[PDB]
């Protein structure tokens, strides 16, 4: 069921993320019932939200860059995120990755590709379940991502 | 060169940078 926890979470962080924007159709509601899983995304927010937070201006303007449309959107999450993990990965680095994925559903919703947004919650839990997954397991999970941010 | 390129590097050191804080 891994690819759909990720899935949850990334999902989650982006509502969230859109809710504050003023961009979200309808109420933020966590739907996250594992109590874990809730605690990893509360956390993921808050780091996620510091990352951005402290490189305010490259987060804001990266997707604008990237000349995206419908048909490179996909290629460019792709090239661009490979490219972040080409040379290691890393828990700040994953949460650089997620927060960009967020700048992209921002982007969607605001630039004409708001049915997009739904695109990415499938676009991150893939790229976790299929490249980062050895990884996270071998790194002692979500369990190793709270030891790393307390 | 690629922006591609250029911004996945620029996220690699944002995350780096990000996490020298956690082990202080």
């Amino acid at each position: 069921s891994q690819f759909l926890v990720y899935k949850n979470i990334i999902k989650d962080y982006i509502q969230s993320r859109l809710f504050n924007e003023g961009l979200l159709d309808g109420p933020y509601r966590c739907d996250i019932k594992d109590v874990k899983t809730k605690k990893v995304s509360e956390r993921l927010k808050e780091v996620g939200n510091e990352l951005e937070g402290k490189f305010k201006d490259s987060f804001s303007n990266m997707c604008e860059r990237l000349t995206i449309t419908d048909t490179t959107a996909y290629p460019t999450f792709v090239g661009v995120v490979n490219e972040l993990f080409s040379t290691g990965i890393n828990w700040g680095r994953i949460v650089a990755f997620i927060v960009f994925s967020s700048r992209l559903a921002i982007h969607f919703k605001r630039n004409g590709m708001p049915e997009y947004v739904k695109s990415v919650y499938g676009w991150v839990a893939r790229y976790m379940h299929t490249k980062l997954s050895t990884w996270i397991e071998a790194n002692r999970s979500w369990d190793g991502f709270l030891d790393h941010f307390d | 060169s690629s922006p591609t390129s250029e911004i996945g590097r620029h996220l690699a050191q944002l995350g780096d940078s990000y996490s020298v804080r956690f082990q202080n």
